[PDB]
């Protein structure tokens, strides 16, 4: 009840990075299309598919955080 | 307008005899009804434009 | 017995009115009262006619009469409560039948074994494989029409929520009002967010999948 | 700014005019080609040009064809083959053209004439949308 | 008169001459008329060359020619790409366009 | 351009017929004007 | 019972930051694609990405209530 | 029994506002690239984006309406 | 055994409604992202919208009909 | 357990039918975006959205099969 | 548990035909919004779209005989 | 328990498959409309569609890895 | 229990590799429509393709390092 609860805790808790990698793929794919169109690639655009990067994988940290938290 | 009362009054004869509980199925309702007072003022106009001239116009 | 018997003749009685006085408006009177009614006519031939035609004119009238009634039927359960968990569940059920009779009357009837010939017969089913055809015939009807029962359901599901947990948290929270007036001045406006939204685009799909039949035949 | 170049053998409306948009009736739809825009080219369509000039205004059209030349920079050139103002068009005519149009495509002869027809029914549309 | 200079060794490799040239002043429409039809034609740039007297005042002109750009080929090549979309339609259906436009223009000219 | 690409017809003659549709539209006064720019001392040779 | 279903079900309301994490990337895709066709960056555009990365982790700090509320 | 699988069957339906929080970035990127394509901001198209995340945050309040009905 | 698995198993069906959540954007939302193609909004496209956002709230009127016949 | 487990194993495959919902909208959103670049509304591209249905819809009746199984 | 945990172990793994419904629409999409550039309906688009849908419900298949293992 | 809990497992490595069947459905879709917009059908993009098709089945072939390791 | 809440816990972390699966289709998809927009295939767009399956894979790894953990 109290040793196992926790394990079936962190474990549903890593079903929140599903949304950080999937997420990532979609901010990624758009600067991968977005700079198809081109020019601005060695500056503004691709510098804000690491502000994406960033606020998806944010949600990955914060959902990692809990995982971490029912385990230790 | 006695269409619409005549209406409303049959209503609150059919909530009487089936009525499950009294204020707070009430209150989703009476808000309901008095959002629409309003409303429904500037929705009349548009009402009388339409048809009364369209009535006239065919 | 007087319970369920005098709800059913009502719903009827509702939709009698308006489809006896249009046919009365054609030379009389009118005074203020024959000219306020023709327009629920006026505003079913202008709304629902943008869409029709389509199919032809043969099948148009008959079809309305439905998207009418339906739309009409459940505005007939909004206001009376209790209604929705039993009566408007039990209308629903009453219900089941014509919408499941719909597809019959064209379809099933005139070819059971394979009523997407009158349906459609190139699109989604493939014309190609006759195995894709009667597996789609449960995606395009069989389970469509058991939908159309569940399509009402789920306004009833909606709005019977509303009524029982702002039942619940008034019972909850006897203050007069007062904590409770802050959730239940949302759940009042979901009645609006709710039904009034799902219930038009309840007849719409009573409109287009009996377009999609029509139209092929 | 775009400079840009509003024509049609008629008319340079905008010749390089510092305008910030102009909504072109592109072949699929249109795009409102806002001011500099990249290149791509694009060729027109009947539609309106709206030439929201930066100005604050947008000046109406109509356009039936041409290419509109959205250059890498600020010259965006439309050459409509034909470019007008809504002016020198008159809807009622477009309208009555419009139900010869659509009386005509119905015995317009192939996909050509029926574009034709079309063309034109579309284009009277065209012009009606605004006009 | 120009099909002089060109008129005794084909009247075979012409394609067309456009003839009430001028007269009531010629216009954007014949160039798009003759622009059309001669689109439909096996020499698509082999480079053409347009040929005509630009003006530099009512007197003097200088006999031009300008080129003929019916790549849509080459011209699919390269910083075209920049023209982010663009088809070998819209392209040539600008090509196609210019073609009168210029057409038009030359004749002018 | 499939309503016309179809097959065949030009950007000239789509946009011809969408021109000549102007032609075919346009205000009164202003109706006049049109045809002073369309082919009309046209006269092809290729004589 | 009293102390595992609390926290087995704090872990099931974890997985619902898997839509503000992939809706992150979307919102903040959209406006790479975007400020790719140009240039209206500053203003109109990315204060938009503000309110489209704002109504998304609504429905994030709405999932976070509800496992927060199972641990304490 | 009671009182226990009304705290982790509470948590499971939290997991049905993953749709309203990853749609919503799809309701708002689909009207960022759509303002992109311009001009109509003001009307029609974020109008449009109005009555879509409201379609969008519906299986959301409802969603948190079978949440909340299994733990009050 | 027979009223504790009747709890845990109607909020498992109320993770479906995650696909009517997201399916609703992502059908409004293109219907955002074609009437600024323009023009044909009035019928047409957004008379279609209301084709796909009943045949996505289809799944949403199947699986609010599945939690609901596991409550009462 | 026999009755216990059968309840929790319908409700978890009624979220199968969560591909279904969100597949409705992608492939009548595509069509909704498809008829904005016009003209094949009633001939070729809405009479494949409905063999695009029918394809998304099954891999619901497929599911909705597996959590009839397991309640009768 | 042996004759409990199977009944409640095909339930998950039903819900890996949440790929193979989604992916149809995806698939069965853009095969829609491609053919409307058009003109390769037949021989190319349509008939690469047999070989989207092969490898769309192969990951569907493969979850519609593991939950036909912890059932037969 | 013991012999329980590997039944609950596997079925629950097998949701880790709904990714992959989607991810196969993103990338022949956007080759179905990355082959409309011509015309190196063969190499260059269908080429690598295989190779798109490879490490997004990748993440299917390691999850019904973990769901057979539980099996056997 | 606590030798069978491991099994039915490091299952459920297998449930995160959802998103580093449809991330990488994602993130390839819009490459394979990238490069369908042409031209620099070698480096520059491609070579940020590999940038953007490291980042989908990492939140990958990360749900697998959790589900290992709870497994050995």
């Amino acid at each position: 009840i109290d040793t196992a609860a926790k394990f079936i805790g962190a474990g549903a808790a890593t079903v929140g990075v599903a949304g950080s990698g999937a997420g990532i793929g979609t901010v990624f794919g758009s600067l991968i299309i977005g700079y198809a169109r081109n020019p601005s690639l060695k500056q503004q655009l691709f510098s804000y598919a690491i502000l994406g990067f960033a606020l998806s994988e944010a949600m990955g940290l914060f959902c990692l955080m809990v995982a971490f938290l029912i385990l230790f | 307008p006695y269409v619409l009362g005549t209406g409303l009054i049959l209503y609150l004869l059919s909530k009487e005899i089936y009525v499950i509980t009294p204020e707070t199925f009430s209150a989703i309702s009476t808000i309901g009804f008095l959002v629409y007072i309003v409303k429904k003022y500037g929705a009349s106009v548009g009402e009388f434009a339409d048809k009364l001239n369209e009535q006239k116009i065919a | 017995i007087t319970p369920v018997i005098l709800g059913l003749p009502l719903v009827t009685l509702i939709v009698l009115f308006p489809s006896l006085l249009f046919p009365t408006s054609n030379r009389l009177v009118s005074n203020r009262f024959v000219t306020l009614q023709q327009w629920m006519l006026q505003l079913v031939s202008k709304q629902m006619m943008s869409i029709h035609n389509s199919k032809g004119q043969t099948w148009t009238l008959m079809l309305m009469s439905l998207i009418l009634f339906i739309g009409s039927t459940n505005l007939l359960g909004l206001l009376p409560h209790s209604f929705t968990p039993t009566t408007q569940l039990s209308m629903n059920l009453g219900m089941a039948i014509p919408l499941w009779a719909g597809a019959v009357i064209t379809g099933f009837r005139n070819k059971t074994k394979a009523s997407l010939a009158h349906f459609l017969p190139q699109g989604t089913p493939t014309p190609l494989i006759p195995m894709l055809v009667i597996i789609e015939t449960i995606s395009l009807f069989i389970q469509p029409m058991a939908l159309a029962v569940r399509l009402t359901a789920n306004i009833t599901a909606g709005h019977l929520l509303i009524h029982l947990i702002g039942g619940a948290t008034l019972a909850l929270m006897s203050i007069s009002t007062t904590t409770a007036l802050i959730t239940f001045t949302i759940l009042i406006l979901l009645t609006i967010l709710e039904f009034a939204v799902a219930m038009i685009q309840a007849y719409v799909f009573t409109l287009l999948v009996s377009l999609y039949l029509h139209d092929n035949t | 700014q775009m400079s840009f170049t509003f024509a049609s053998p008629t008319q340079v409306f905008f010749n390089s005019a510092n305008v910030r948009q102009v909504d072109v009736p592109t072949q699929t739809g249109a795009f409102g080609i806002l001011a500099a825009h990249v290149p791509t080219l694009q060729v027109l369509r009947p539609g309106l040009v709206v030439v929201h000039a930066e100005d604050g205004t947008t000046s109406k059209y109509f356009v039936s064809s041409g290419s509109v030349t959205v250059n890498a920079d600020s010259s965006v050139q439309l050459l409509a083959e034909e470019a007008v103002t809504l002016d020198m068009l008159d809807l009622g005519a477009a309208k009555a053209n419009l139900e010869k149009a659509q009386s005509e495509l119905l015995g317009a002869a192939d996909e050509a004439t029926r574009a034709e027809i079309q063309i034109r029914i579309e284009a009277n549309e065209a012009l009606v949308k605004a006009l | 008169k120009i099909r002089s200079i060109l008129h005794r060794t084909h009247s075979d490799q012409f394609l067309v001459t456009f003839k009430e040239v001028g007269r009531r002043p010629p216009t954007f429409g014949d160039a798009s008329v003759i622009a059309l039809e001669l689109l439909n034609s096996g020499y698509e740039f082999d480079e053409g060359s347009i040929i005509f007297n630009r003006f530099r005042s009512v007197i003097s002109y200088k006999t031009e020619e300008k080129p003929i750009f019916s790549l849509d080929t080459i011209s699919s090549a390269e910083s075209m790409s920049i023209y982010d979309d663009i088809d070998a339609d819209v392209l040539r259906n600008y090509q196609e366009y210019s073609l009168a436009n210029i057409i038009y223009y030359s004749l002018k000219e | 351009v499939a309503y016309w690409r179809q097959a065949g017809l030009s950007y000239i003659r789509y946009s011809q017929i969408c021109a000549k549709a102007v032609r075919d539209a346009l205000k009164t006064e202003f109706k006049a004007n049109a045809m002073k720019t369309s082919g009309s001392t046209i006269k092809i040779v290729k004589v």
